[PDB]
């Protein structure tokens, strides 16, 4: 696939497609 | 972190993986 | 606030909104 | 859960409020 | 909560999110 | 153009393409 | 309303237009 | 306004309810 | 209608929004 | 990777994620 | 075709990446 | 192209559609 910046809204949102069921969290603090 | 490696760097959807539960 | 009907990556984005700089967890079920 | 339960009904901010770090 | 900035599709995203069946008003100019 | 199917946020998003920097009223049934 | 109609059925962007400020 | 309040500068949710009708 | 930047996956959202059925090709490099 | 359900501009989302700067091609049916 | 596949069933990233350019 | 028109540059909807199919 390719390496894009994905930040905010569009960060969860891949993350979202990437994980789905399996969850995921986001943790911009780290 | 997911911020520095995917916004203000760039990451791959297989490093994105690294955030899934 | 208003009641929420939110399904798919729109779960996600609300969280996002929610949190901010905290960030959040996402876990469906299975 | 809070991912079922705001799709298949309805849920509020608050609720979602529960799910941040 | 928290306060993010909110810009362009994601502030109408989150008045959506906000207001929802109320509705809501989105006026840049003022 | 053409027709558009748009629930939800959707509406919301189509709206502020539409409309830019007029801006836009939502406002829905009930 | 524009808000119901276009998603039961369908809308143009003609007819969103029409809310605009 | 809300591009002001809520983009240029930072705003809450609360805030964003403002602008609701 | 108006004239806005539209980037990235917004750019992608507005060409979904005005093509449609007919489908489009969103090709960066051009 | 997960299995994605992807409807109406999701599709796109995810193929602008997917694609990055190759870009792709919508090209839905009728 | 992938846009109905993944609405009406599903569909992976594998198989959308073969719509990319 | 594209990006140059409507990103880097500002477009109008019916210049979104010279990407039509
Ligand atoms: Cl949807
Ligand atoms: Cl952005
Ligand atoms: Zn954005
Ligand atoms: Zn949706």
């Amino acid at each position: 696939f390719v390496n894009q910046h994905l930040c905010g809204s569009h960060l969860v949102e891949a993350l979202y497609l990437v994980c789905g069921e399996r969850g995921f969290f986001y943790t911009p603090k780290t | 972190g997911i911020v520095e490696q995917c916004c203000t760097s760039i990451c791959s959807l297989y490093q994105l993986e690294n955030y899934c539960n």
